[PDB]
DNA sequence: TTAGCTCGAATCGAGCTAT
DNA sequence: ATAGCTCGATTCGAGCTAA
């Protein structure tokens, strides 16, 4: 009958790591190979009440006492120099392929299955439309999630690192390229067909990619923020932290990844909110909902399982979808 | 001796002895299906009451457990304020009509999940009834938690029979619901014999896998599932 | 012609025949199982379709008649007057502690009968849900009027299987609740070939006889009983 | 009548160390002694649901409430340096004699029978198919688990330590020597006529196995695993946790062992799927599969009784495989 | 240490932008500056 | 209450039909 | 959707043992 695998453990591709930022001046980004690191450091916040109260303590005596006793906590900062207004943000990513493979399978037939439904997406249309657009997301500055809302010039280098030296360098306006359409370019149809060889396997390909965005002297930049076990005293509290590898300013590769996963335009709501990261459910956090409801018939798994199982090949957009997924790995199958 | 079995759970001895201090002695490992949960060494001179008395407070940790990890969401309803709760319903699913809320004072009563992030909506009194008519939980709801989703769901083409492992969940005076066998077969208007020969052992000729309809009235009867 | 059967009911042809005015003539009397309720002359030039249609107002008739005196008994939650019905739930059963009462200020509450002599109880929004709960009638619950009282026991000891026209009343195209037999063998789990042996009638080669577990769990899911 | 002993207890020959794992640059690899230790650190990890969903979870209120409520984790993550892009793995291999000796025994007879079984083996054919196998997985980076799916070039030293001193030296290139076909090679030949003499007894082996791979500039590399307690509360859970032994990243020499011991390319089925740990039942737990069932007669303990106890001897592989089960040690015998 | 525009006389930003959003009732055109102030200035507006 | 086992009888699924 | 069939396999009840 086919049914599915309860093991069906996927391995990433598009592996990044983790985006070390730098500092330092706008048409010196040249020479950007020795720019300072950004140093996440300390500061002291006072705040008042600025959070709804629950009916009870909007008293005005209450209010006031409150205010009388504000919040004293230490927040970790990361800030341009003053005599700096670019800030350098360097990964490198490692595009592996293999994607229909699982690294974890119950059933040798249904493995069987997935490999001849994978390779004929594959033979039908290749990782060219997928690569197209995660070439998009590496062009614009999308990893720069925070660092790329007010600056003024964002400006992306990839270079193709063969053996140990760069083979192919491709220099982007991050700003040209916006984070709503995915349309069509020479040197994006280059760094596709790079992305693409990656995906299918043809052969060892790693991207150094460094973004520069000028964004003004002396400036927040925004790393990752890690997660605090709240347990010092009050006025020590540590309310935020920010994340360092050594010393310098550091954003999570698993961000990294999710904002060049953010290709998913096929979802059946509307095109107001733009792409979204290829996720099961079609989870956007900062919504709160997800996009491809199970109800709707148009997630993850569905979808695979009409594919595979009972071979209803769904719209060429959800096969990209579903093959997306599948380069997104996971843990599928029933635990 | 013999393997002890309670409910989901064995207490099987080991093959070969040991002697601590003077006195004979067995490893007696306790086992939730494939997943090993403790080991003791034990006297010869045990009986199986008392082997089954060392395990029993492993055996009573595990319930706890999964009755706080699997327990149903509950569902609050508060005044126009959204600060004083009225109501408490238990659900094994929310409604889909649940969006993020606070409490206004356009509507005298709303209802609001018990999740820090709360979801909700304006109802009215008969409206809630409703709701909670045909959303609420039974009150041995957790333990589906411990069984899987192919097994409980109510389309006929995606179901699968439970096993024996899978019956002794709820049939068995160490299962999780407390009845027994004959009780389950009485529930269910069926022979205690018949019933038995869902719950036999693999070590037996005369095996039977429960329907889909006897399956989910039985749930119904536990008060595992489809109860409200 | 032929018998036309509607669900529980089955029109009839008499044998003989007439010549009212000069075209061929024929009576059809309507049944409702061993209960005569029409007889009326019609012609041999209609469809069974169409003796369908001219029959069918004393079918609608029948049917509101049956929905109407087989009503679910109303309960009412009242403030603490008694003028303002703030929710009302249909009950398949009354609440055990009822008690002539009429409501005061002492408890904000109370749980009150439909009927003018009213029955009352004092309790919050908790345990009234609670009751809400335990006691609401499923929206087709005016078909148990209809069924015998030993088919819809929960004893199996005293319960009696439905026969073929008994089990008409709630699967079948013309039945109460309006649902094929390919339908209530798929809420059932098993095959539509099975249930047909259910539902056959007549043919004695052939002819099974529904389970309790079955039976209870069909009317479980057509909304007849136990859907509290 | 002459029944199975009723312990087999057997000493593991080919006994490796924990495999310490260190990082640097691509051609000062020669120069490798003095390469920092790649350390193990923390990252906090926010995501959503991408598991399958029990049909209890797909009503959407519930999903949209668990994206609304993320699980946090904090996890131990192995990272490259952002200047080295090589990671280098070292570990020690001892390979001992006495094969067929076992530990522990209850018959003075059937330990008899199966020396001479052993003994009649190693005189027909020696240990010389198992150790030109097991020379391939340590010539191919089999050890380098995760560490070598995507590196761009894998190279494998391998030193014999005779008094503390390097007595033959071994270079191969870990990626031509591929991870599926047992080829014939001169320097391979030569390391395995070593491990031969290491098992059949005739010598000391004392092998340093250090290996090179470009996994990239600062990517992510996979130390072994340990058990999480989770004692702790559910947002700092840490999830996952890193094997190190002394601040170090390391592999398990268990894991290490696994990976020499894929040699058994004679199960029943077809050798197309790839070459398996010896294990008595076969088991691989990946696939959630068990090749040489004890239904068929091709396990290891039915032809472990078939050859010793009444003299039905196997084909030549099958008794390579039985062999291979005894250089592995185990708890063999009934209880 | 006192608050101007307590919310008992709904003078807040919390009263104004609901009476503003929901019940479409637009304040003065001086306290929709305010709200709108609040806006640029940010926060974690919205409890449970 | 657990844990089974025959033995004939009724039921179950999946093939076909007919109307 | 109604109405009914055959045929081999599975279930079912009421005896029974076994503890």
């Amino acid at each position: 009958i086919l049914s599915t695998a309860s093991v069906l453990a996927f391995e990433r591709k598009l592996d990044p790591s983790d985006a070390l930022m730098s500092a330092g001046a706008w048409a010196q980004r040249d020479a950007s190979q020795e720019w300072p690191a950004v140093t996440v450091r300390e500061k002291s916040v006072r705040g008042t009440i600025s959070n709804r109260l629950k009916t009870k303590d909007r008293d005005p005596a209450k209010l006031d006492a409150s205010i009388q006793s504000p919040n004293l906590q230490t927040v970790d900062v990361a800030n341009l120099p003053s005599d700096a207004d670019t800030l350098k943000v360097r990964f490198t990513l490692r595009v592996l392929g293999g994607a229909g493979t699982p690294s974890a399978c119950n059933d040798a037939a249904y493995r069987d299955k997935l490999l001849q439904t994978v390779a004929t997406y594959v033979n039908d249309q290749g990782f060219a439309e997928l690569a197209r657009r995660y070439a998009h997301n590496l062009a614009n500055a999308r990893f720069l999630w925070r660092n790329r809302v007010g600056a003024e010039a964002v400006e992306v280098r990839i270079n193709h690192i063969r053996q140990g030296e760069v083979a192919r360098a491709w220099r982007f306006d991050a700003l040209a390229i916006g984070l709503r359409d995915f349309k069509a370019d020479a040197e994006l149809d280059a760094l596709a067909e790079l992305i693409a060889s990656g995906l299918s396997g043809s052969g060892h390909v790693l991207l150094e990619v460094v973004a520069f965005a000028r964004i003004g002297d002396g400036q927040e930049v925004f790393p990752s923020q890690e997660l605090i076990l709240d347990k010092g005293d009050k006025k020590g509290q540590k309310s935020k932290t920010l994340y360092s590898v050594r010393d310098a300013a550091a954003i999570h590769s698993q961000k990294i990844g999710n904002a060049l996963r953010t290709i998913d335009t096929w979802y059946p709501d509307e095109d107001g909110l733009g792409p979204i990261a290829v996720e099961p459910y079609g989870s956007v956090t900062s919504q709160g909902k997800a996009y491809r409801q199970p109800k709707q018939k148009l997630d993850f798994y569905t979808l695979l399982d009409n594919w595979v199982l009972r071979d209803e090949a769904p719209a060429v957009e959800q096969q990209h979808y579903v093959i997306a997924n599948l380069i997104r790995g996971g843990v599928f199958g029933e635990a | 001796m013999n393997a002890i079995h309670i409910g989901p759970f064995s207490i099987t001895p080991a093959a070969r002895g040991l002697h601590y201090g003077g006195l004979p002695h067995h490893q007696w490992t306790l086992y939730y299906g494939p997943r090993e949960m403790a080991i003791k060494t034990l006297p010869d001179s045990y009986t199986s009451s008392e082997v089954r008395d060392e395990f029993s407070d492993i055996i009573a940790e595990f319930v706890i457990d999964a009755r706080h990890r699997y327990a149903p969401d509950v569902l609050e309803l508060v005044n126009s304020d959204g600060d004083a709760v009225l109501a408490r319903v238990a659900v094994s699913r929310l409604p889909e009509a649940l969006s993020g809320c606070i409490p206004d004072d356009r509507f005298p009563y709303w209802l609001l999940t018990a999740s820090r992030p709360r979801l909700g909506l304006p109802v009215t009194l008969n409206e809630y009834t409703a709701l909670a008519v045909e959303l609420s939980a039974p009150p041995l709801a957790w333990i589906t938690g411990l069984l899987p989703g192919e097994v409980l769901t109510h389309d006929a083409e995606e179901w699968r029979p439970p096993t024996s492992w899978e019956l002794r969940h709820v049939v068995g005076e160490g299962s999780f619901t407390g009845v027994s066998g004959a009780a389950a077969a009485a529930l269910l208007g069926m022979s205690a014999t018949n019933f038995r020969k869902y719950t036999a052992g693999d070590s037996a000729a005369n095996r039977q896998k429960i329907s889909f309809a006897a399956w989910h009235y039985l749930l119904d009867r536990l008060g595992v599932k489809r109860a409200s």
